[PDB]
């Protein structure tokens, strides 16, 4: 691959996100604005400013045509991403730490964080849109559902949606993961107990209908949405801020690290914190990818398996573009069983 | 080139108030949604076409966007110069001043630190600073002569190359060779509508970015809504009258009957008056401030309808201006329709295709299209233009609606039906193409480029073979190309270095080296722009007869020189108040003369840094002499210099002597392409004399007519026409094998043997044009024998 | 080159030379389920890259002087400063780079041909400029031994080791339209059209004699190509004849025969507007396109048992405008390039029947196997702009693949000639007297079955079981809510 | 007829691939052996020329 780097932020990155066509790049940090980037080469297009506080999380609608920010100043706002003019607010009584849009672009779920007295919650908003233009017509000022943190877990931290927004799945921060039935009136369908330490990532498969978790326990796990069986264990000896399933290639992308402290660092190993390329199916380590200053916080990948991009604690952006040695990496036998095909 | 005192002037123009300001007027404009799609998009590939309605700001902010990225992101360009070409130089002038202003520049274009400036014919506003020039696409080819590479431009941006002109595809056959040898170079090519697949193409599949926007609407009345809003009814005794298809059943028994029975053939006059009189009366439009625009097909039509609306109560009010724009008209008459009318006035401009395109009127609201031209047919077989011209292509009725909705929302009304519409052709035929070649074919020598029948074959649209063969014939018998090879003479060398017609660049040519430089550029500046002789609507015989206590020496040329020399005498002697009233007495447009001077002046540098020096020693013409008459001398050799330019286009004078002495014959002249009557606008109209015109163009219009005519005398014809053979037993002398004189044989003789002089004299001086010809015997006797042949 | 072929695992095929992935000169191998790639090196070329003869240096553009990269993993061994170029090609025998810059600077003064050589690492000579025609315009003998460029009424001889002037002289010959050596030990063939007072003919002149040894005037010609044959046998005219109409009437072909006693000539052809030919690479059969029927007509010659070349066959009429053979002569690709689609179409040969016929989108670029296995095709970025790409084929009819690529610049094979050949060989080629052989492919093929076993077997175990575990969710999402499983977001 | 016809000319084929392919490798590794002494002399008269000049 080649990389470049985009510097805006000036702050440790929170979340990066590609939109589904895979030519923009959004990203948040803690500062209080968040930047959107062409994905080509990583020109700025513009920022996103109203938040007083780190924004924590950014999505972006399947039509381009919104983004939703959750941040610390107890707000989530929508954003018009072609003027970059915020559409709506909502207050929050806590932080709001993730949110994403439903795969169709209706509804987003927000992360409330469990602090003060607050048990913490999944609020589910709705958005109703003209059909045909996509623009909002009506937000209301309540949400339509409150998972309030499940009897026994502790307060989720990351969640989506899996194949047609029928199904929540959180990550909570006792190193669980719990599943709710959108149909049902989200009601708690199962859990499993996976990490010693909280899960700090979750991400989807390109159909959702798979998923990847992270913790800083070393860990990740490939899970299937409808069973909750554990497919895939990838085993390190990092703690994990962020993981992704790539398109094309059966490959994992998994990021972290441990901040340097009171150890000297020199300069031929400055610049060294990586991500982890690991096979999907065979579970192994294939390669690493340096340039970062500071551990990952987050990885993206563009739906078309093309490029992704890794915010830093440093405050960078990589953006890498991958070239044919990626594309034409491949275990013997899966050269074998391509072959086969003719 | 270190770009850091430029991007730190940058940095400091977007800390100003005004770019803070403009900014978020900016970020509404449509375009301002694709910024960074467009600027990704021109960092990923070498070539791109925009595409989006006028209005959606690309003219202003692709090119503002492309600046602010080259200068605040460290792209690996080592250089930020970008050129922005406009086929129309208001447009060059006001996208340079808005963009300026945009970028928080004080001093407006090409100002001290601005980043923005502008370059078009006779004027430059551009400064070391400047990174975005906006120029006409004759300055950009001009700098292609100068720079083959233009090694100090990083990207190019042809704008509105919809309009398909000569010059913007001769540019573009330029920019893909460029394109092959730099690999640093960026193209941008803008256009307003929506065969963006066409250019791509051409440009091997480059990719279009498709700008959705509005801007600006113009709501479009057929005739049938025309006729059922107005309340119009068709006469059947009127010259107008002459299954109705099912689209036309939701229309009144009287608009239908109004669309079966009027004559799709004659323009509906009373209709139009009827019109203008409903966009007073109606509700929707008698609130909305602005002018309107009717095109018509020629000067007869915007006649009648002007006497109409001049004739008509509804219209005699203070209320109304009406205006003409046609070819015919001085520069300033011209300009009369880009003058604001006082409040509360409607501005009615009656204009023919010379509104269509290039030219932007900014209060025009109102656009009255009768859907008709009049056209330009050359006819090769026979070297004559006629102008015979029937309805416009749909791109021209587009263009023409677009002139409604530059500045604001506006209406076209269409006199003819929507089904009538939809069957017009899609273009004209050969926009580019049916125009004649001769200046296209030099400028191709000029640069280098091969063979024009080579270079031209590589056109979007390449014309026929015969068009190139004709006006590389006619540049053979000018003396610009060598006769067997296309290959420039040291005569063609300066020819195409000179921003005029080769004809006009011969005679000032011939001007300097005959010592009268000053007077013919005069005559040169005078044939480039438009006649300030005005004919105020109604005042024509008033003017006619006033041209007349003008004229001078049976030549329009000169009659023109003697306005202008009377105009120049008027300001000196008298001031401002003395030039506005010879200008008044004389029908003349003042600003038309100045243009005139600033044309003069310029030509003259121009003729001087190509090493051709009026000598010092003639005091006689830069010298004090606006107090005296041309001497008969002087109009010999003036006469002589303009049969050396226009030689090809001599004519004999056809006299037949009138039985009455009340009619007056218009002068007819036989041309080597046929028979043609005196144009009635000439002060030779009515010529009754054997003898030879020089005429500037031949055009058709009803008739043929010669424009603007020279009675000439033999000895600039034996001199600087044709070959001259002698029929030594007939004591004949031909030039051309058509042109008799009657001369001794000896006399014949000297003639051919002058030549060889002449020749010789000229090919020494055009090879250095530095060198003195004051103490040349033989240009003294030339100067001798053409000032003795009146004696 | 030829180590680097023996050492490495696989299994089959020649290697590349890319210019495409990323912004990056790139290096790949044929390993039959993919290219793989070696290296990618950012910006190696500011141009074009160009490979020597055998493929023993790459010479690589740099604009402040062509370098010669050399040694296993690539380092420049040799530089040659001369600016303003953009031609930058090799004497055949790997001896002599000659550099031409058609942009004048002041490095050339006004020698803008200039011939390093490579061996020493010195110009040994410069020649001023040059106007007329197509590169190479300074041509050298197969040997290397001369080097020639014309003057239209003259041609000049230059001679290697020193490049100095033939017999002190240049031969004063008028007209010269072009000029062609032969692959064989000495000879020119070169040719002048309708000159003034001289009616036009095409010249057989050895060399260093400087004999015109057979000339034949063809008279009244619009144009003539001279087509050697591969190892100096034939000379096949191709020769446009003109009536009084002034018209390009018919095509002619008229083959010198060189083995054989004082230079016989073949005149084979009549016919309308050919507008291709090609010879048998290494042989004596050929192919030929003619114009205007209103697709283009294909016509396929071969050497009689008596003597004489003759049509043989012909196929209907397509969209082919260029004909392309294998090195190993069995093979020709009838190509329709510069075409949106189709078009390109396969003849096996003797006796010449078509194969296969397949896509290549905008297709460009044409090369083969210098053994004649693999075809590869590519869609140029300076041509062409809809797809960019290239396309790898088995001789067969069997694609490999076609890889997209972002803004493709340019793709050639390094050169690989057979190290050797002889008698033995050729009667080894002969050995199973045809009917199917068995002996070394199944041994391959069954060294590719042992590469499935040890290890492998757990790894072929997962991916199956991950196969499974995906037809079973891909089942259940169908049946439950009608929905499509994916590895990639659908166009 | 037609899938039979189209099945010998597939074998054909395939058959034709593998000599040509088998024959192209088979030359080539006998051919190792002569370019490694052609190098060794390359080598030698290299070494040669450049202690000569």
């Amino acid at each position: 691959m080649k990389a470049i780097k985009l510097t805006g932020h000036e702050r440790p990155l929170t979340q990066v996100k590609y939109n589904k066509e895979g030519d923009l790049l959004f990203s948040c940090s803690k500062d209080s604005s968040a930047s959107v980037w062409y994905s080509l080469n990583g020109e700025r297009l513009g920022t996103l400013d109203g938040h007083t506080g780190t924004i924590w999380s950014i999505d972006v609608d399947c039509f381009t045509k919104y983004c939703v920010t959750g941040s610390a100043d107890y707000s989530i706002k929508l954003w018009d991403v072609s003027n970059g003019q915020c559409v709506a607010t909502w207050k929050s009584p806590v932080p709001v730490k993730r949110v994403e849009f439903s795969p169709c672009g209706n509804y987003f779920l927000a992360i409330l964080d469990n602090v003060m007295k607050n048990p913490g919650s999944i609020n589910i908003y709705e958005i109703e849109r003209d059909s045909a233009t996509h623009e909002l017509t009506k937000v209301s000022e309540e949400p339509i559902h409150k998972i309030i943190t499940h009897e026994g877990l502790d307060a989720a931290t990351v969640a989506g949606w899996s194949t047609k927004g029928k199904y929540i799945i959180a990550g909570h921060k006792d190193g669980k993961i719990s599943k709710y039935d959108v149909s049902n009136n989200y009601e708690y369908v199962d859990s499993i107990d996976l990490h010693e330490k909280s899960i700090s990532d979750m991400q989807f498969s390109p159909d959702l209908t798979y998923f990847i978790t992270s913790s800083r326990d070393t860990n990740s796990f490939l899970v299937d949405v409808s069973t909750l069986q554990v497919l895939k264990k990838y085993e390190t000896d990092c703690p994990l801020n962020t993981a992704v399933i790539t398109p094309l290639k059966e490959f994992i992308i998994l990021g972290g690290g441990q901040e340097a402290k009171d150890v000297t660092t020199t300069s031929a190993n400055e610049g060294k914190f990586e991500a982890r390329f690991y096979h999907k199916i065979f579970e192994e380590e294939i390669g690493r990818v340096q340039g970062h200053f500071g551990p990952l916080n987050t990885v993206a990948i563009s739906p078309q398996g093309t490029s992704y991009a890794s915010g830093g604690e440093d405050g960078f952006i990589r953006l890498h573009h991958f070239e044919k040695s990626y594309f034409d990496f491949k275990y013997d036998v899966e050269k074998a069983a391509e072959a086969k095909e003719h | 080139e270190d770009l850091e005192p430029v991007r730190n002037l940058f940095r400091k123009l977007q800390s100003t108030p005004k770019y803070q300001k403009l900014l978020k007027e900016r970020q509404q404009l449509p375009v301002f949604k694709h910024r960074d799609s467009i600027v990704e998009t021109l960092k990923r590939h070498r070539v791109v076409v925009v595409a989006g309605e006028t209005g959606s700001g690309k003219s202003t902010q692709v090119p503002h966007f492309l600046l602010e990225d080259l200068l605040l992101n460290e792209w690996e360009a080592s250089k930020c110069n970008i050129v922005c070409t406009q086929p129309r130089r208001i447009s060059a002038v006001s996208l340079a001043n808005r963009v300026c202003d945009e970028l928080g520049c004080e001093n407006g274009p090409g100002g001290r630190n601005s980043l923005c400036g502008y370059q078009i014919r006779m004027e430059s506003r551009a400064c070391e600073s400047t990174r975005l020039l906006y120029c006409t696409t004759g300055v950009l080819l001009r700098k292609l002569q100068e720079d083959g590479l233009l090694s100090n431009v990083s990207h190019v941006i042809v704008d509105e190359v919809h309009e398909r002109s000569v010059q913007s595809d001769f540019l573009l056959i330029i920019l893909k060779e460029i394109l092959q040898k730099r690999s640093d170079l960026h193209l941008i090519l803008m256009s307003a509508t929506v065969d963006s697949e066409k250019f791509s193409t051409y440009f091997t599949h480059c990719p279009i970015l498709r700008i959705s926007g509005r801007s600006y609407p113009v709501e479009v009345f057929h005739l049938e809504d025309i006729i059922e809003e107005t309340g119009f009814v068709l006469e059947k005794d009127s010259e107008y009258c002459q299954d109705l298809n099912p689209f036309y059943q939701k229309y009144s028994s009287r608009t239908q009957h109004a669309i079966l029975y009027m004559n799709p053939h004659k323009i509906n006059l009373d209709l139009i008056l009827e019109l203008l009189a409903y966009l007073d009366k109606s509700p929707q439009f008698r609130n909305i401030e602005g002018a309107v625009l009717i095109f018509l097909p020629g000067l007869a039509h915007i006649q009648q309808l002007y006497d109409l609306l001049s004739n008509d109560r509804r219209f005699y009010s203070e209320r109304y201006k009406v205006i003409a724009l046609h070819s015919i008209l001085s520069t300033q008459d011209q300009a009369a329709a880009f003058t604001l009318p006082p409040p509360g006035v409607r501005k009615i401009v009656l204009a023919t295709n010379i509104a269509e395109t290039g030219i932007t009127i900014p209060d025009v609201v109102f656009v009255i299209d009768t859907g008709r031209t009049k056209e330009n047919k050359y006819h090769e077989s026979s070297q004559m233009s006629s102008l015979v011209e029937t309805f416009v292509s749909k791109a021209s009725a587009l263009q023409r609606q677009g002139r409604a909705g530059r500045v604001r929302d506006g209406f076209c009304f269409r006199m003819y039906t929507r089904e009538r519409f939809e069957g017009f052709m899609d273009y004209s035929v050969p926009e580019i193409l049916r125009v004649p070649l001769e200046e296209l074919c030099l400028h191709i020598m000029k640069c280098n480029l091969g063979s024009p029948e080579d270079f031209l074959s590589k056109a979007l649209d390449p014309p026929q073979l015969q068009v190139i063969s004709n006006a590389m014939n006619l540049l053979r018998k000018i003396g610009a190309c060598e006769l067997n090879e296309p290959k420039l003479t040291p005569l063609g060398q300066h020819l195409a270095a000179l921003p005029v017609n080769v004809k006009i660049g011969k005679m000032l040519i011939f001007g300097a080296i005959f010592g009268c430089l000053d007077p013919v550029a005069t005559l040169a500046a005078v044939m480039t722009e438009k006649s300030p002789f005005t004919t105020p609507i109604g005042r024509k015989d008033e003017a006619d007869l006033a041209k007349s206590a003008l004229a001078m020496a049976d030549s329009d040329h000169l009659t023109i020189y003697n306005a202008y020399l009377g105009w120049k005498k008027a300001r000196q002697e008298g001031g401002y108040r003395s030039e506005i009233t010879y200008c008044r007495r004389n029908f003349l447009n003042r600003t038309s003369l100045l243009t005139l001077e600033d044309v003069k002046q310029e030509l003259i540098k121009l003729v001087k840094a190509a090493g051709f020096s009026s000598s010092t020693t003639s005091t006689s013409w830069e010298g004090n002499r606006a107090s005296q008459t041309l001497s008969f001398q002087e109009i010999a050799l003036l006469k002589a210099v303009l049969v050396a330019g226009l030689y090809d286009n001599v004519g004999k004078i056809i006299y037949t002597k009138s039985v009455d002495v009340t009619e007056k014959l218009a002068c007819i002249v036989e041309t080597a392409q046929g028979k043609a009557q005196v144009h009635p606008s000439s002060v030779n109209r009515d010529l009754q004399t054997h003898g030879w015109l020089l005429y500037q163009e031949k055009i058709r219009y009803a008739r043929v007519y010669l424009r603007e005519t020279t009675l000439i005398t033999p000895f600039p014809v034996l001199l600087f026409g044709g070959d001259i053979e002698v029929q030594h037993r007939e004591r004949l002398l031909s030039i051309d094998g058509w042109i008799y004189f009657q001369a001794p044989v000896k006399i014949a003789v000297i003639f051919k043997q002058l030549r060889v002089l002449i020749d010789s004299v000229l090919r020494k001086k055009l090879e250095n044009p530095k060198m003195s010809l004051e103490n040349d015997k033989i240009l003294q006797i030339i100067t001798e024998l053409i000032k003795t042949e009146n004696n | 080159n030829l180590r680097y072929w023996l050492e490495e695992a696989e299994c089959r095929d020649q290697y590349s030379v890319i210019f495409e992935s990323g912004d990056r000169t790139s290096i790949f191998w044929n390993d039959v389920k993919d290219p793989v790639s070696i290296e990618e090196r950012a910006r190696w070329t500011e141009t074009y890259v160009r490979w020597s003869p055998k493929g023993t240096y790459l010479a690589t553009f740099h604009q402040r002087g062509i370098a010669l990269w050399g040694g296993e993993k690539f380092k420049q061994i040799q530089r040659f400063s001369h600016q303003g170029v953009q031609l930058i090609d090799f004497s055949p025998c790997e001896r002599y780079l000659v550099t031409f810059s058609p942009l004048m600077d002041t490095q050339d003064d006004p020698q803008a041909i200039i011939i390093w050589d490579i061996l020493t690492g010195h110009k040994k000579r410069g020649f001023h400029c040059e106007s007329s025609a197509h590169w190479p315009i300074f041509k050298w003998s197969h040997d290397g031994k001369f080097f020639a460029r014309m003057t239209l009424d003259t041609l000049s001889i230059y001679e290697t080791p020193s490049m100095g002037l033939l017999d002190k002289k240049s031969l004063k010959i008028s007209g010269i339209k072009d000029f062609s050596w032969s692959p064989g030990g000495n000879i020119i063939a070169f040719w002048v059209p309708e000159d003034k007072d001289i009616p036009a003919r095409v010249t057989l002149m050895q060399l260093p004699s400087r004999q015109e040894i057979r000339v034949r005037n063809l008279f009244n010609v619009v144009d003539c190509k001279l087509h050697w044959q591969k190892n100096g046998d034939y000379l096949c005219v191709k020769v446009d004849r003109t009536p009084k109409g002034t018209q390009g009437v018919v095509t002619n072909f008229e083959i010198f025969r060189m083995r054989e006693k004082q230079v016989p000539v073949d005149v084979v052809e009549m016919k309308e507007t050919i507008i291709a030919f090609a010879w048998e690479p290494n042989g004596s059969k050929f192919a030929v396109l003619h114009g205007e029927a209103p697709r283009i007509s294909v016509s396929f010659y071969h050497v009689k048992s008596n003597g004489k070349i003759e049509l043989s066959k012909m196929f209907d009429k397509q969209q082919a405008n260029t004909i392309f053979w294998s090195p190993q002569g069995q093979f020709v690709v009838l190509a329709g390039l510069r075409s949106m689609n189709g078009a390109l179409a396969f003849v096996d040969t003797s006796d010449c029947t078509v194969m296969n016929i397949a896509e290549h989108y905008m297709a460009s670029d044409v090369e083969w196997d210098p053994t004649g296995r693999y075809v590869v095709t590519s869609v140029s970025w300076w041509s062409h702009k809809v797809d960019n790409a290239y396309w790898l084929w088995t001789f067969q009819g069997r694609l490999l693949q076609k890889n997209n690529k972002d803004r493709f610049c340019q793709l050639l094979w390094r050169p690989r000639p057979p190290t050797l050949l002889s008698q033995e060989q050729i009667k080894q080629i002969k050995k199973d007297l045809k009917k199917y052989s068995k002996i070394f492919e199944q041994k391959d093929r069954l060294s590719q079955s042992k590469a499935s076993k040890e290890l492998v077997e757990r790894r072929r175990a997962m991916m199956e079981d991950f196969r499974k575990y995906g037809k079973a969710a891909q089942e259940l999402y169908v049946g439950q809510k009608n929905e499509r499983l994916e590895l990639r977001g659908g166009v | 007829q037609l899938e039979k016809e189209k099945k010998e000319l597939q074998e054909r084929l395939k058959n034709q691939e593998k000599k040509i392919d088998y024959f192209e490798r088979a030359k080539r590794l006998e051919e190792i052996p002569l370019i490694k002494s052609a190098y060794e002399e390359q080598r030698i008269k290299d070494m040669d020329l450049w202690e000569q000049q």
